């Protein structure tokens, strides 16, 4: 627990879908998503602070669920890097599922890759098949690797209703991934589809 | 070098973290470098 | 005519997805969103210049095609107010296809709500049905009036394909119907389902 | 003078532009501000 496995992380977080918090953080313990005091460092990982959602909401109704969501996460969502792979856990109340999406919406319904586990740490990202898909992007291919993790916290994935209408929800994006990325674009890359059909009057 | 003309094409700033972090996955993967490095001739 | 009449727009403007441009607006004359220089006023209604997507984009495939709509904008979308309506009028190229939504989804697929007319002007929004929303969410409906236009510029309404795939996509709000709904908020009004399951751990 | 009062509930900042939108809806919309004024009394 010393090398090169600390990745920086872009935390962005979504009350009703309405981005309430954001932060870049970069810690070689990884990162804790708690809503709470922080009086419980005897647990590694840096803790992120989820804000209380008085700060930019005005309905009551959400306040309150989101309110509660926050109280129940206690150890909180765990994320950190070890070797290929980024390592989820799940060490409060709160039910975490989980999925690799675009950067701009977690999308459905192809449902959640999976629940984030509690008793133990299970991967959630494999850096192998990234690399290989960023690769074959920089090819001339239109499909260009995921790499943005997104969590529901406290219901169940949004499989059919717009990910919207979820009290709590998180992306979180390792930098160094986005930054690769965009190297592939500057590279002359591309996602646009050949099947962009412009809706353009022509007399 | 060759390593560092790939980072020098980032349009968006960055952290000393974020571009150490970058340079461990190319230094890491040799395969990805000549995928870049292909990309920006033929 | 009368001072109040008219409305402060709230205009976004996204390009795949990312949000590019933001900007509140109130004149009397309401707004043309047009994509080029403005040394043509003959046309009423204040020019809004849509950005350069080389500003905040790297994908060149994408910023060519979203300089090609921008271009063929023309003398632009046309919004204003008249009446207890909000008209909207299609002056150029761009084929472009409206609904009334929420604030920060344009949703699929239940289609557009319709296309904006080109050689007369058609009503996008009507006054009326919003207030009457407004007052049964007062009185505890659990359902928040639309109030945010959205249209989607060069491409056919995004249905069950994802909005962040349409080239330009731009939303328009009313901010003094914002502002109203969120009163209702205030007051003590709550948009949560009562179908919320929390998945938290109870034993 | 309920007009002034139910203006002041709004948190987020507005322009003169839009509180007179606003005002102008409610004090033309007298239906409204009674919906209003019950979700404060009841």
């Amino acid at each position: 627990l010393v090398p090169g496995e600390e990745w920086e992380f872009e935390v962005t977080a979504f009350y009703r879908g309405r981005q309430v918090f954001q932060q870049t953080i970069s810690c070689p313990e990884g990162l804790r998503l708690v809503g709470s005091e922080v009086g419980d460092r005897t647990l590694p990982g840096w803790p992120v602070t989820l804000p209380d959602p008085g700060m930019s909401l005005t309905d009551r109704g959400v306040m309150s669920y989101v309110r509660h969501v926050l109280s129940c996460l206690g150890g909180g969502l765990a994320l950190w890097r070890a070797g290929q792979w980024l390592w989820a856990q799940r060490l409060g109340h709160c039910h975490t599922y989980w999925a690799v999406s675009e950067e701009l919406l977690p999308n459905s319904g192809h449902g959640p890759d999976g629940e984030v586990p509690k008793d133990k740490e299970g991967g959630v990202f494999d850096l192998g098949p990234f690399i290989v898909d960023l690769i074959t992007f920089t090819e001339g291919s239109g499909r260009s690797p995921r790499y943005a993790l997104w969590f529901c916290v406290g219901e169940s994935w949004p499989q059919d209703q717009p990910w919207t209408k979820r009290l709590v929800m998180v992306k979180v994006v390792p930098t160094c991934l986005r930054a690769l990325v965009e190297m592939a674009r500057v590279g002359g890359a591309s996602e646009l589809e050949n099947t962009v059909d412009l809706h353009i009057e022509n007399s | 070098s060759a390593l560092q003309d790939l980072l020098r094409t980032l349009k968006s700033p960055s952290s000393p973290q974020q571009q150490q972090q970058v340079l461990n996955i190319l230094k890491s993967n040799p395969q990805l470098m000549a995928a870049f490095i292909k990309q920006r001739t033929a």
